């Protein structure tokens, strides 16, 4: 009579590694690296905007590819490649910083800053800002001097932000494309643009100069961005190729913002993305992309590493 | 026509348990599953996923730019950072693998071992231990008396006299 | 009122060890704690907590300001990397934990079995397990005879015949 | 006749974790995450300036809120929020690197740079940096032109360190609330400051316009500096809008510097500091605050991870 | 002139292995290493050397310069990123060598635990352990005899009428 | 008879460290941390170039020192601390990030920019720029007046990178030492330099002045960069104080570069750089320099840490 003592295997054996050996067989295994991606952004519970066209910081400005969200309100930001903060050919200076507060606002709320202006034009368009006929960026305003190579008065402006949060506030210098065409708009002598916070203090001046066209145009206008602190007042000085805003910005909330070449799905529930899409996974590792955002599993180099989920294989003697 | 137990080789046909019993006598051969010894390495392996489970609620945003490349020195600075960190974090997830590997075998041989130096404290001098995981027991020991052992209810006292005398002559 | 080692239970009544001994003879019962067992388990553990304490000498400094934010592109880098190197310690101190227990436990439990192995060997056939941590001695032993088994000074050629004579009838 | 191998146990048990189990208890365990804070600067054996209403770049400058530390030395040192750098309205271009510096300078030591004028005022003075009556920053030279709207005759002054150590030289540029203000000062036609060095090369031209009132004036004086290499020289070109150093800042040795609002205590011994005190602790970690400074545990993010220091705990059978 | 094993002592005379046996009989005493044992432990040790030598793909490139420091603020961070790399790669290493350590020594132990387990299943009941990691061989056993055992070709049958004889009185 | 089972020792023990012991002695260990620094820059396999005197960005606007590199093709790149990337004093703005770019270009290829010119001198040179006689970087062009005093024409030149790589270029403000300088090589009145491109724009303004004397020289040339993206424009739009570009680099492809005060060696193999030399090294860690590059094993604190590769040493009773 006889007993024994024994325990369970299989053929069907799958390889880990531990310290000391690689490649041991052990009964069961799982992977902890996660490498599959689902190829839309999952919205389902956020409040999700496709700006598309539109750039984000084109969201302040306000070319006629954002005129939609202007007052825009979200959980979920996508930036597309084929956005354009842009109408007129520029670029906001420290872009980036400014695209990052935007990503978690939450979406913005515009408030008029209630400029007023005399001897002076505010109609200025172009055929870059096409909306219906010339146009401009829809929360700006392009002065011109009267009537042509007239001189443009010294002006002051000033705006106190009475609420209880931050204030965005955007302005452009334009740069035009000869000296010629800066006088023939804002008058003869050099031109000066000052602005001036309680914790800010910056000076601009206009560069003519002959550019490579984009959108046909050979000039730039560069913008430039503040956060107002609460009861603090921005004043403007300036007397030529000034841009001046018509609407301040307040952050909504909190949001979070990504940049993505996939289709949206409000079906699909997820918390961390990337420009290829979702990933939904238990798991403590990925291998899919570095960058990924939101709440996710950490990057890893390895695409496999598996966990013994049974005990060391050992084959039965035949 | 013999059988064996853990020591060179494991059972293949043991398939409603991970540890187990074979035995052999007047009624033939069977093989049973023990529960406590498999339901103690089953709840450790399951913990060990638990634990590797629970999610972080550190939330990271974007710091830089794929479709408008950030400054060039910035860049190669967050880059940089970024490498790095992903060197940090595949070595631990190497590691960590690794190790929990090497324990979770470890622990399953232990489970092994101490259902054998169970079995053999409830025969106590009335069997002896083959060197292939098995016990030569030294009486008659029925398929009643089998699920004895396998149920602790076995009583080495009733069996003593019967098997000292055969073991000693 | 009988008595039991480990396998189901410890003792709450052992208060000057971690290990012991715990007999009962004609004096009665008594209970002992073993030094070097207990001696060996406690170096290892204070092992550890000086290992945890060995401080380092790097020293950090402001890399920000909490009275006057910096610039918003290099505060966010800032903050994204020192947020990524709180996940790492915050992992790295949880796993080390997990680690440092699993072996804490799996070294007392080492130091029990040795323990017990040790007298195992000192009773030689005089005795035999009960399977609860304990041994049935198969002959007279006195307090004195117990407490030479505690210092090791137990002579099993001693009591081998009187012991053998009991087990075998 | 009986002897058991047994092992102690309580009733008195505390949970911990391990890879494989939540909550097993163990007989003893201790706490590896500190949390328990000293509401101090505890300063013992360190010496230590508290700059209270003197802000840190101040000290070079010399507002007369840092009058008394404008030689200072220190081994650590004390920023409040309560602070400012500046009795004029104004601010550092980059000023956090400057302010890095100065945390780990030791103090700092100055000396004359030796600048004579003809031809000029420099009793520039202001009701913002009152001093018993108006006065200026204390280290620093507003000049002017001699009447009112004269020209300012072009200067150039240079000043070499002739020391081992390099030299922290500060020039500030005024910016005037109008054209006229600045003309009235300086006199008329553009302004231009050049500051040259060996590995250092610069250029201000000032930003007259209307400016929110901080401290009563619309006005801003914006520092700029630079660190001079021993026998190196800088050169200071100049017709206006320029405020001068009188004395070069040589640090003294080593420190660290640490932002608090709580109060110090000269017979705690400490080494790693935050905002709400200091921690004293043997502990590998601490759940206190990131961005403690010193010689600190590292901060994690759980507020307690248990070490068993005893066997397993089980329970006697009853 | 007693022998003893493991347990109190190792043997500075094996040289051609790391486990070993050591016998006396009336042929005298001689020693010999025992081949299954040690590949397994040099073979895990080795394996682990292996593993801390998989190098790295990752490719780092300057990110300042020590010739013309950088800016004070990005070199401030740069510095403070790259210090708290290191603290965290020093940590790393000083916790996998200790890990490794440990590891090495309980698997080394567990390899001696397995070939005096081994042995004991070889003699049957025609031994007896003297607590000293050796066994006490109740019959004659020649060097063949004991050549027998080291190659696991050992019948404890033939011995036992003369061994349990010479056990039992 | 008796037989016993054991296990090696020696009296040759070495200590290690465990989770538990410290300084446990095992039969044998190895060392984990690389301490055996080669004293050389082991380049076989690599083609390398020691820039010795020239500087990396020299490369580009080529000073005498760089003239044998002005189209340097390499694998590994080496800066040396003699080098100097100037002849006429100067500086580049953003210089680090093009030394990062040019270190991991694999060389440069350098192509003509087509430039032709008009009532104006082009021969500019300096005795800074010794080449046989007085001369000038070798890839630039110093445009002046044309006799002395005259006023220098506005002009307005554009290049177009027709290739399918991203075209790296460097044009230069100069700085005089004087407006009377300033005045005698490109005439009276304000200087304007304006650059434009798809995705840059940027302006200059000279900035003349007093600045001490290297080389002998006050004036300063600084550098200015971009790269431009394929069928793109550059349009440079000036009237004096300009330095051009007379022709355009593209990177090869791709390169490693150094900075080391140690003699090359092309029968050593390596792959991991410092100052000191090169660490080969199978071993995980080093511990001679935290800023090594190449592949590399991580740098540590510890300069030993000793792993067990043996038993436990437990002595033979005697
Ligand atoms: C600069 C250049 O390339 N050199 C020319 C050649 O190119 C022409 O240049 C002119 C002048 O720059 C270009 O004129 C511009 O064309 C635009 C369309 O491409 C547009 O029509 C511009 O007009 C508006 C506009 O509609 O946007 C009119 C708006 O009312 C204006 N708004 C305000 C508030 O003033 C606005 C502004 O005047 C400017 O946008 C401010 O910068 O613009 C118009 O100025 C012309 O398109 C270019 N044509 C081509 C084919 O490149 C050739 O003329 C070349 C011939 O040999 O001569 C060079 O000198
Ligand atoms: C600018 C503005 O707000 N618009 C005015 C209104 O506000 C007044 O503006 C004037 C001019 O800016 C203010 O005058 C300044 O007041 C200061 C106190 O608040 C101070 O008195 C200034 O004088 C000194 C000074 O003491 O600091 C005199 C020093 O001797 C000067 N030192 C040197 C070396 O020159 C110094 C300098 O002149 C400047 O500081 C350099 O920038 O300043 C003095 O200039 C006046 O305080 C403002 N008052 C109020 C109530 O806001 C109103 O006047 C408004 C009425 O409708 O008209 C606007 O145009
Ligand atoms: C500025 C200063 O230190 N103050 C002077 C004192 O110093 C002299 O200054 C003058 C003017 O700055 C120096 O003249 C320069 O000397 C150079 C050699 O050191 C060199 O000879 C310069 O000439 C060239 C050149 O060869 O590089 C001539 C080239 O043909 C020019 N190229 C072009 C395209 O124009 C070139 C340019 O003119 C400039 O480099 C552009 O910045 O330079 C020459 O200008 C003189 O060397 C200084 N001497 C000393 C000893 O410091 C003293 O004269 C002092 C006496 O009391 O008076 C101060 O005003
Ligand atoms: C092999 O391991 C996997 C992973 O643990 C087991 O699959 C799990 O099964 C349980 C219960 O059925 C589920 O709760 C888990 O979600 C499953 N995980 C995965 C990844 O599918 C599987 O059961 C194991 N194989 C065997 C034969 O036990
Ligand atoms: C429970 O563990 C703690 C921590 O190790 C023990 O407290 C230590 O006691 C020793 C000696 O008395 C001191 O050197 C340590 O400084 C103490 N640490 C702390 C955090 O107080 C405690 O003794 C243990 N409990 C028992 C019953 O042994
Ligand atoms: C002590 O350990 C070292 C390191 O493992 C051993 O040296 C190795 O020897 C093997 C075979 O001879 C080589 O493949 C390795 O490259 C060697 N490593 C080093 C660092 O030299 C050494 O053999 C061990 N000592 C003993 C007595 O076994
Ligand atoms: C708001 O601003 C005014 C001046 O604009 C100032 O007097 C006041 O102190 C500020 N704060 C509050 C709470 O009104
Ligand atoms: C950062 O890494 C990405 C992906 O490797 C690369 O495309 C990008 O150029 C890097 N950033 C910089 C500034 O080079
Ligand atoms: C860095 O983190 C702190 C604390 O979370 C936050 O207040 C601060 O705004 C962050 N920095 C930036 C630039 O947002
Ligand atoms: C110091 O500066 C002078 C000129 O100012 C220069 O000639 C000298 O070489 C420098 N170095 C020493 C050590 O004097
Ligand atoms: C970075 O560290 C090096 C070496 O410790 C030091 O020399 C350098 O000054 C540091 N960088 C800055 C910007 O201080
Ligand atoms: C190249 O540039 C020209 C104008 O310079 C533009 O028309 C064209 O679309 C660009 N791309 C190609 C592929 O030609």
């Amino acid at each position: 009579d006889k007993i024994c003592l024994g325990h369970h295997a299989v053929s069907n054996g799958t390889k880990v590694n531990t310290l000391t050996e690689r490649g041991v067989e052990v009964v069961n295994a799982t992977e902890t690296v996660e490498r599959t991606n689902i190829p839309r952004i999952c919205s389902k519970g956020k409040r999700t905007v496709d700006l598309g066209q539109c750039g984000l910081l084109g969201t302040i400005t306000g070319p006629p590819q954002c005129d939609q969200f202007l007052e825009f309100s979200a959980d979920l930001i996508i930036e597309r490649r084929e956005g354009s903060d842009v109408c007129y050919p520029g670029k906001f200076v420290n872009e980036e910083a400014l695209r990052q507060i935007l990503r978690e606002s939450g979406g913005i709320d515009k408030e008029a800053m209630g400029f007023t202006y005399s001897g002076i034009r505010t109609n200025g368009a172009t055929s870059a800002c096409r909306r219906s006929g010339s146009s401009f960026y829809a929360e700006m305003k392009w002065l011109l001097s009267n009537t042509d190579n007239a001189a443009f008065p010294q002006m002051t402006k000033s705006y106190k932000n009475t609420r209880k949060s931050p204030a965005l506030i955007v302005w452009g210098i334009h740069h035009s494309v000869s000296t010629a065409e800066q006088t023939k708009l804002y008058g003869s002598g050099n031109k000066l643009v000052t602005v001036g916070s309680s914790n800010y203090q910056q000076s601009f001046v206009p560069s003519p100069g002959a550019r490579p066209q984009v959108n046909g145009l050979s000039g730039r206008i560069d913008f430039h961005w503040l956060m107002l602190n609460p009861n603090d007042t921005v004043t403007f000085s300036f007397n030529g190729a000034f841009i001046a805003p018509d609407r301040a910005s307040f952050l909504r909330g909190k949001s979070m913002g990504i940049q993505s070449g996939v289709q949206v799905d409000a079906n699909c529930e997820g918390d961390c993305y990337h420009s290829g899409g979702t990933i939904i996974s238990n798991l403590p590792f990925q291998n899919i992309d570095s960058r990924a955002v939101g709440k996710c599993p950490r990057y890893v180099k390895q695409r496999s590493l598996l966990l013994a989920t049974g005990m060391k294989n050992v084959p039965e003697i035949p | 026509g013999a059988i064996a137990g853990f020591i060179e080789n494991g059972w293949e046909g043991l398939i409603d348990g991970w540890y187990g019993f074979r035995h052999q006598n007047a009624q033939g051969e069977g093989t049973a599953a023990d529960y406590k010894s498999t339901q103690s390495a089953i709840d450790q392996i399951t913990g060990k996923l638990n634990r590797l489970i629970e999610k972080t609620n550190q939330q990271f945003e974007l710091i830089d730019n794929e479709f408008n490349e950030v400054e060039k020195q910035i860049g190669n600075v967050i880059n940089w950072t970024r490498d790095s960190i992903t060197e940090v974090w595949s070595y631990n997830a190497e590691l960590l693998v690794a190790m929990e590997n090497q324990h979770t075998i470890d622990l399953a041989d232990s489970e092994m071992d101490k259902l054998y130096e169970r079995v053999k404290r409830q025969l106590r001098e009335n069997a002896e231990e083959d060197g292939t995981g098995c016990f030569e027991i030294f009486h008659k020991c029925d398929d009643d008396c089998m699920a004895s052992i396998r149920n602790n209810t076995y009583d080495h006292s009733k069996y003593r006299e019967e098997a000292m005398q055969n073991r000693i002559q």
